[PDB]
């Protein structure tokens, strides 16, 4: 959406690029101001300039290189235990910027890849959305998981855990 | 027999308790299933009201009966989430009389008994057996055992020829559980007439366990009996419950022990426009006056915010109290106060500590005849705040033995082999006495004072505190102690012990404010007129200042600053707050600097 | 006994007006006496203490049996009674004077003209925190209407060990005077409720017993907030649960007609507003004249 | 076609239902609408005439009640069906600027629809062109653009899994499958994948694929 | 960089709406970022210098035509970014404004005088839309269905004896009443009366 | 805007009781309203109620049988599902099928909980049995529900017999987590 806030903090990552040209009066991309850029050069850019420099230009002006958070590593890391990995702390976007990354390049490994994590972890999402307290008298696992989600699977955990509470609330009204 | 009737009454509770139309137990276990809580806690009123009978044998035979309730526990856990899972763990809760710590005895072996006290010490975490799977030496025979942690269990002595003992354990098919140790120690003002406090051994099974740490008051339901280690036999309560007032988890792991309705009356209470002023009533409320001190200790409990830069320098985020002042005052009661008000704190009178006291000691286990580590009153306080009285009576080498943890934080050790650098995040509230006992105008500061530079410039503030003989306010004063002595608000202008603790922890875990540019300039033009000032001062007088100002002042009106700041959950920290901090600083440091 | 079934059957005991009138709990022998009577009933005082859920079985089955012999020697003979009690499934159940306990201590303390209007709000308010403890889907006001009432009761007693200790009641040859000026929780008698629930309190002990003349009785508190007296007059009570010709007849309280007669013939300034018209509100200045006529009109 | 109130009341509610669940704006029922706002005027008045005049306590009381039911589901209707036109308004206006278009607004809104959606429009326009779009060059000073890097125009989620129930006709569509069961054949055409809609089951489906189902009646959503 | 104002309004606005789905009944809008936006719209004044420059440049100066495109380019998708984010904070702000004039019948001080504009007329607009032929229902009314015909109620502030249109109600400070939810429906919104 | 964000894309538990309100139940009518004023209604039926006659079975909506049977002038007839029988019967069902779920009507819990709420005495078994049975059926349904969860794709996904209470509970996370299966898939062609 264009009016919706986490797409345009998503848009505003950072990846990082290689010019291929020679360009001056471009410092201001480059951490000096006023001074020509010139070509291989690596810096990290904002989605939103980065994407749009990627397909204008035949050669491009820029390269993206492939992202830290889409590595072999994190891929591992995936595929071998997707709901205890913390994705909050690899990126607070991740799905948005996957989905993205997918649309441009149009790869399919990583279509996969990222849909068996949804799933797996929409699964533990659930779980701990349908798990209501109640006050015997008139919570660790449940936090731990919390801090874990990413910004994506918090609203959804929200949705859901509302939906639940309100419907626990009417079936119970004395 | 009758464990089978036992077990199907125990399983007809949990499903057909309903106080109103919800099943609490039926519901509380799915929802505990859920999320991967293997246990039930069950209130023991319910029971009561539910069959009598049934709680007459729980009582009775707690050893025999408890087993019996888990595994109909684990049967309706397996009804209720598997269509056609270890055994379950149940927590008790009651609300029967505590009986002092001393007072358990001969009478109450083998029965369910509630106390309270203070845990002085934790194990590292031992492995039990819950189900062995067992061999033949001779020929080779397999079988199984199962066990339940309640003693009144060994291998067969003979075989299913075979000698004595021939049973082996197979360990790779063998099953665990978790066990700690845990040492209560009784309440200080239970303690009888002249008595030492007297100790108590505990252990918890499984979801109990990792509940606790060091110093922390905590209410304990659990089973008095006995284990031979001629005839006597040393006791032990075996824990069924632990119920404290410090969210323990929280404070080690997270934001957690917060439930969203609890979390809501934080956010309100910080949404006043006068917070500032409640907090600052709110600390004792029963002694006159001292009004600055008691900001300055609130921003001391607030605390700043720490930083990690990228080269790897860490920043402290805490802040240091001094009170020199003549006798009389309250500086003692509100230590004995912050004490009672932080989350964590210890109180330690400066006489009767040591420097080994203090940090860590190196201790010789008589057993394995191998040194370990023991924390002190630093280490005991991580996290909080340490109230160090009678800060003038400490030796030379014992107050010398705190420069590190007070700036560093953290208790560098090389003794014995073991080498290592401990964590000792402390906030340190002292109370001290000038030379001559009163502070006398007539002679220069650099006599009333013996604390070197060094130690004093590690402090925030430093309050120079003076009895001065004025008839108003000796007159309200006696007036006030009048009326405490033959004599609550809660009417917003003055919040709980229990309240304001809980809002001190639920502030510190969740705002770590930062300064914006104008603050920045403010303090930094400050500093600059104020090492002006100490110059003219020095200039004036052939002697060398005796209360410095260093840059650890400007960290400090920094951190005053993000006290301030977070005491309202401001992200921010504005120019609002930056008067303040420096207003107080004036009030204290400069104050004693001026004279 | 008071709230038998939620406190321990110590509490209950040491806080009722019957046993305190007949044993003088107010002093160190009363309590002696009252320890010797659990120790002859063969009840451990651990036990006793112990709150009535978890108290031990035998003892709770028993204390029928145990009371009927025991109580008898004690004076305390009475204390046997028939009442009603109410059950809802798998709750705890509760006596109708309990009930109506909790309810009078949710009214009492649930929680110049504009100082008595904003109080008489308040009054007003705590009217519906009663309402509401009425209804079996409100519990917790229930329960909470306890533990308002344990406390009340708490400070009753401590109330009435001063008065009693200082002998601060002047037995005059019409009625008995009693005037607090200085107690310790002085603000708690500006309701009427508790000023009646102390009244009673002080007719049962060394009032209704001591073999003394039936004599009526005055209690005024005094609030410095608005610098006036709450007096009230009580009616005397004949020796509980004594069935006599002279018992059978009932007294009435003359109070409000000398308080009425005395208002209208000296300037005294009296508020008569209240329904109890026993009960009216003085000027600090006034009580003196105003006993001083009572004690020459005759007509109490 | 007028049957009775019992079924303009049932219309009712399936247009309240699927309005509630549907991810797009669906046309305005305009004649079942003008037909209940006049019922609703006419027990209004007859209810009044009624009570200006005990065994008749009971009926007044059911007429009210009813008619507060009536009013509620009207008013919550309404109320969607702004809320959706409040986040589609660029999109409807494209609609109306465009002249290919088949769909027109005086058929898929009422008057009072309309009427605020121009007014809003005007309203929000100017407010924006006040505080930001006046400053940006000529480009960048367009409210509906396009051809930037992002679209301005949200359009409804086409693709929106939806909740429905097969409730068959009240058929050239219609088959029957190896079991024997009525059902219904739909085709995905991202996946190439052909799903079987038997009749009186639930199914979680897109709603561009059952849409056509759903504007004939053939389905409703839950 | 060029967006960091951006990013830093977008992260305030976020904060808003966190703020407002987690209040439960007194939302209050945060005070008008003024001092940011000004900020960017100087630096978009800045852009559109340093656009003028380009072209002056390229009309006379010694620069190609790939350096003119991407600088031009840069400089476009920098104006396009701070556009997008002022407007995405401004939006979120104005639904925030809509919610509120639905839930009235139809401090300010935190609202810039362009959005005290636009929720007068709003408020205009909204009450000429009641005036039409949906009259008859209360379109700014209770989104709850009507459940029980009859309710208790209670008077949680004193005032007069205020005359609606339903009848004359004597609303004492604690006094309860037997009426239904219809009439009384008002009332409760405002705060004079509380269901129980 | 117009709408509340939490009546955005759902029901609410209260309108899924308005909805529910609107089928026809048996009652048993304690007066004689028929003829040998009048009803008006424009939203149901309204003959039923001009003929009603002391102890003769009729059909109404149920929010007027509620109605009357707050004025104590009609008896709610119980549904035949709700008899403990026949819920013995669908929990057998339930336990023998575990791959599909029972049919019970689209609106068991909802009636359950309203009548169970108003008409206490209008049933022929005795209450708390009632109750643990329905408590039961749910746990077995909500088992089914969360062992299907796990079959969430791009493509369409069917749970038949499934009513409406469970339906509006798990009705966002059931969308929410297809749609942006949907839309990685989408993205990846
Ligand atoms: N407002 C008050 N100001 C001062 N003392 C008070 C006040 N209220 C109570 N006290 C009394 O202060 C006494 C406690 O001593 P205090 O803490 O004032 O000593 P100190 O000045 O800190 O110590 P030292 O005399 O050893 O230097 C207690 O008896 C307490 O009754
Ligand atoms: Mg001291
Ligand atoms: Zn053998």
């Amino acid at each position: 959406g264009y009016y919706d806030i986490d797409d345009v903090l998503a848009d505003g990552t950072e990846f990082p690029c290689k010019f291929q040209y020679d360009i001056p009066g471009l410092g201001y991309l480059e951490n000096n101001p006023g001074r020509p850029i010139t070509k291989n050069t690596k810096l990290s850019l904002p989605l939103w300039l980065a994407r749009i420099l990627a397909i204008v230009g035949p050669v491009p002006f820029v390269e993206l290189l492939p992202p830290d958070m889409f590595s072999t590593k994190v891929m591992n890391a995936i595929k071998t235990d997707p709901v205890a990995l913390d994705l909050h702390s690899i990126n607070s976007h991740f799905f948005s910027l996957a989905i993205k990354w997918i649309m441009l390049f149009s790869e399919k490994e990583l279509a996969n890849v990222v849909s068996e994590l949804l799933l797996q972890r929409a699964q533990e999402l659930n779980h701990h959305a349908s798990s209501l307290s109640i006050d015997l008298n008139a919570n660790i696992a449940t936090s731990t998981f919390l801090l874990k989600l990413e910004e994506m699977e918090k609203e959804i955990y929200k949705k859901s855990h509302e939906s639940y509470k309100d419907t626990k609330r009417w079936m119970f009204k004395k | 027999d009758d464990n089978t009737e036992i077990i199907k009454s125990f399983k007809n509770f949990i499903l057909e308790f309903r106080l109103d139309s919800q099943f609490i137990y039926r519901d509380q276990l799915r929802n505990n299933i859920l999320v991967k809580n293997y246990s039930l806690t069950v209130n023991m009123e319910h029971l009561i009201g539910y069959n009598e009978d049934i709680y007459k044998k729980l009582s009775d035979e707690p050893s025999d009966i408890i087993p019996l309730f888990e595994t109909a526990i684990t049967q309706v856990a397996k009804r209720i989430s598997i269509l056609s899972l270890p055994t379950f763990q149940l927590i008790l809760n009651s609300n029967a009389n505590q009986i002092p710590l001393r007072d358990l005895d001969s009478e109450h072996v083998s029965k369910i008994v509630r106390l309270s006290g203070i845990i002085i010490s934790t194990s590292v975490l031992s492995s039990r057996a819950t189900y062995l799977s067992i061999m033949c030496r001779n020929c080779r025979h397999t079988t199984s055992i199962t066990i339940n942690n309640f003693n009144s269990v060994s291998l067969p002595r003979s075989c299913l020829n075979c000698g004595p003992d021939p049973y082996i354990i197979i360990h790779e098919s063998s099953k665990f559980i978790d066990q700690q140790f845990l040492k209560l120690q009784e309440i200080p003002e239970l303690v009888p007439v002249g008595e030492m406090p007297r100790n108590l051994t505990m252990t918890c099974d499984r979801y109990l366990t990792n509940k606790v740490i060091p110093g922390t008051r905590v209410t304990i339901v659990g089973i008095y009996s006995i284990y031979n280690s001629v005839a006597i036999r040393t006791p032990y309560i075996k824990i069924l419950g632990i119920q404290s007032d410090v969210e323990t988890s929280s404070i080690w792991n997270s934001v957690t022990m917060f439930t969203e309705e609890e979390e809501e009356e934080f956010l309100q209470l910080s949404r006043n426009p006068k917070l500032y002023e409640i907090l600052t009533n709110s600390i004792a409320p029963s002694i006159f006056g001292n009004e600055d001190i008691k900001k300055a200790i609130v921003c001391l409990l607030m605390g700043g915010s720490k930083k990690i830069l990228p080269d790897g320098m860490r920043l402290r985020g805490d802040i240091n109290v001094l009170l020199l002042g003549d006798p009389g005052t309250a500086k003692s009661q509100l230590l004995k106060f912050v004490e009672k008000v932080s989350p964590i704190a210890v109180y330690t009178s400066g006489k009767g500590s040591s420097a080994a006291g203090l940090t860590a000691s190196v201790q010789r286990d008589p057993m394995t005849r191998e040194f370990y580590l023991e924390g002190g009153a630093m280490v005991l306080a991580d996290g909080g705040v340490v109230c160090i009285d009678e800060f003038d009576k400490m030796r030379d080498e014992d107050r010398v033995a705190i420069h590190e943890a007070m700036e560093q934080q953290t208790i560098s050790i090389a003794k014995a082999g073991i080498t290592t650098v401990l964590n000792s995040r402390t906030s340190v509230l002292a109370a001290a006495n000038p030379i001559y006992g009163r502070y006398d105008d007539l002679k220069s500061p650099g006599d009333n004072i013996d604390f070197q530079t060094t130690i004093l410039s590690r402090f925030d503030m430093i309050f120079i505190v003076k009895d001065d003989h004025n008839e108003e306010r000796d007159i309200s004063i006696a007036n006030h102690v009048i009326n405490i002595h033959t004599g609550q608000e809660e009417n917003g202008s003055e919040i709980s012990i229990e309240k304001m603790k809980r809002y001190i922890t639920y502030c510190r875990l969740k705002c770590a404010p930062r300064l914006s540019p104008q603050a920045a300039e403010k303090l930094s033009s400050n500093f600059v007129t104020i090492r002006k000032q100490l110059l003219i001062n020095e200039l004036e007088s052939t002697e060398r200042s005796s209360i410095p100002i260093t840059i650890r002042q400007l960290e400090a009106i920094i951190r005053i600053t993000e006290s301030l700041a977070k005491l309202e959950l401001s992200p921010i920290a504005q120019e609002r707050h930056v008067d303040e901090a420096i207003r107080l600083f004036q009030a204290s440091t400069m104050d004693a600097a001026s004279q | 006994l008071f709230l038998l079934r939620h406190s321990s059957l110590y509490d209950s005991f040491y806080y009722s007006n019957y046993v305190n009138a007949k044993l003088s709990l107010w002093n160190e022998n009363g309590k002696k006496r009252l320890h010797k009577m659990f120790a002859r009933m063969g009840i451990p005082l651990s036990t006793a203490q112990e709150t009535w859920l978890y108290m031990d079985h035998s003892i709770k089955r028993e204390l029928g049996i145990i009371f009927d012999k025991n109580l008898d020697r004690y004076g305390l003979q009475d204390i046997i009674r028939d009442g009603f009690v109410r059950t809802l499934g798998y709750r705890g159940s509760i006596s109708a004077s309990e009930f109506v306990e909790a309810l009078t201590a949710l009214l009492e303390v649930g929680n110049s003209a504009q100082k008595l209007t904003n109080l008489r709000k308040r009054w007003v308010s705590n009217f519906w925190l009663s309402w509401d403890a009425l209804d079996d889907r409100k519990v917790e006001l229930l329960n909470r209407g306890i533990q308002l009432a344990q406390d009340l009761q708490r400070a009753i007693f401590n109330t009435g060990v001063a008065i009693l200790e200082k002998k601060l009641i002047k037995h005059l040859r019409i009625y008995r005077l009693c005037v607090l000026q200085d107690g310790p929780d002085l603000d708690l008698y500006r309701n009427p409720l508790t000023l009646l629930r102390l009244g009673n309190w002080l007719i049962e002990c060394c009032a209704e017993s001591e073999d003394k003349q039936l004599l009526p009785m005055v209690l005024a508190s005094i609030d410095e907030n608005t610098d006036t007296y709450l007096v009230a007059g009580l009616t005397p009570r004949y020796p509980r649960g004594l069935d006599t010709i002279h018992t059978k007849k009932p007294i009435l309280n003359n109070f409000s007609m000398a308080f009425q007669q005395i208002t209208a013939e000296t300037d005294a300034k009296v508020r008569i507003d209240n329904f109890e018209s026993s009960i009216i509100e003085i000027r600090r200045e006034d009580l003196s004249p105003f006993l001083e006529k009572l004690t020459l009109s005759g007509l109490l | 076609i007028y049957v009775s109130p019992q079924q303009d009341f049932s219309d009712l509610m399936k247009s309240w239902k699927n309005e509630r669940c549907s991810p797009e704006l669906l046309p305005y029922p305009h004649q079942l609408m003008k037909r209940l706002l006049n019922r609703i005027s006419m027990q209004s008045q007859l209810i009044e005439n009624i009570s200006m005049g005990n065994e008749s306590k009971l009926p007044l009381l059911c007429m009210e009640t009813e008619l507060e039911r009536l009013k509620f589901v009207i008013r919550s209707y309404i109320r969607c069906r702004l809320s959706k036109i409040d986040k589609f308004s660029l999109y409807l206006r494209q609609l109306n600027e465009d002249e290919n278009s088949l769909i027109s607004l005086t058929d898929l809104l009422s008057k009072d629809e309309i009427k605020y959606h121009d007014t809003h429009s005007l309203i929000w326009l100017k407010l924006v062109n006040d505080s930001i779009l006046k400053y940006m060059p000529e480009e960048l000073q367009a409210i509906n653009d396009t051809e930037g890097s992002v679209n301005m125009i949200d359009e409804p989620d086409w693709n929106k899994f939806v909740f429905i129930h097969v409730n068959g006709p009240p058929d050239p569509l219609l088959q029957e499958n190896e079991f024997g069961k009525p059902c219904y054949t739909v085709t995905i055409p991202d996946l190439k994948e052909e799903v079987e809609l038997t009749i009186g089951s639930i199914y979680v489906m897109r709603y561009e694929v059952i849409r056509d189902l759903l504007r004939d009646d053939k389905v409703a959503l839950i | 960089m060029y967006g960091d104002l951006g990013n830093k309004l977008v992260l305030e606005a976020k904060r808003t709406k966190q703020l407002y789905a987690r209040s439960n009944q007194d939302v209050n809008l945060p005070m008008y970022h003024e001092d940011i936006i000004r900020n960017i719209l100087k630096e978009v004044s800045n852009l559109r210098k340093n656009t003028e420059y380009l072209k002056e440049q390229q009309q006379l100066g010694m620069l190609d035509d790939k350096v003119a495109k991407c600088q031009y380019f840069v400089t476009l998708l920098c104006m396009e970014r701070n556009k997008r984010c002022l407007l995405a904070y401004q939006r979120l702000r104005t639904d925030i404004l809509d919610s509120m004039a639905w839930n009235n019948n139809g401090d300010t001080n935190n609202l810039s005088h362009q959005e005290q504009e636009y929720l007068k007329e709003y408020c205009d607009l909204i009450t000429d839309l009641k005036s039409g032929d949906l009259v008859d229902i209360d379109l700014s009314g209770s989104l709850v269905p009507p459940s029980d015909v009859f309710i208790d109620v209670r008077v949680l502030k004193d005032a007069g004896e205020i005359q609606t249109e339903y009848g004359v109600f004597n609303l004492i400070k604690d006094s309860q009443f037997f009426v239904r939810q219809s009439d009384v429906e008002r009332l409760i919104q405002q705060g004079y009366l509380q269901k129980i | 805007m117009s709408l509340p964000a939490h009546l955005q894309q759902t029901f609410s538990p209260e309108e899924i009781q308005f909805i529910v309100e609107n089928e026809p139940i048996k009652i048993f009518p304690r007066i004689t309203t028929r003829q040998k004023t009048r009803w008006q209604l424009i939203t149901t039926d309204d003959k039923a109620l001009n003929n009603m006659v002391a102890m003769r079975s009729t059909e109404v909506v149920l929010w007027i049988a509620l109605l009357l049977k707050q004025q104590s002038k009609c008896s709610i007839v119980a549904p035949q599902w709700l008899t403990t029988k026949e819920l013995d019967r669908k929990i057998q069902y339930e336990k023998t099928h575990p791959d599909r779920f029972s049919e019970l009507p689209w609106n068991w819990l909802v009636l359950a909980r309203i009548l169970f709420n108003k008409a206490k005495d209008d049933f022929h078994d005795p209450i708390h049995e009632l109750r643990g049975k329905i408590q039961d059926l749910r746990e077995i349904r909500q088992i089914k529900v969360l062992k299907g969860l796990k079959y969430l794709n791009e493509s369409h996904l069917q749970l038949d017999n499934l009513s409406l209470l469970e339906i509006n509970e798990l009705r966002p996370f059931i969308t929410e987590i297809m749609d942006k299966l949907r839309e990685i898939h989408t993205a990846s062609l």
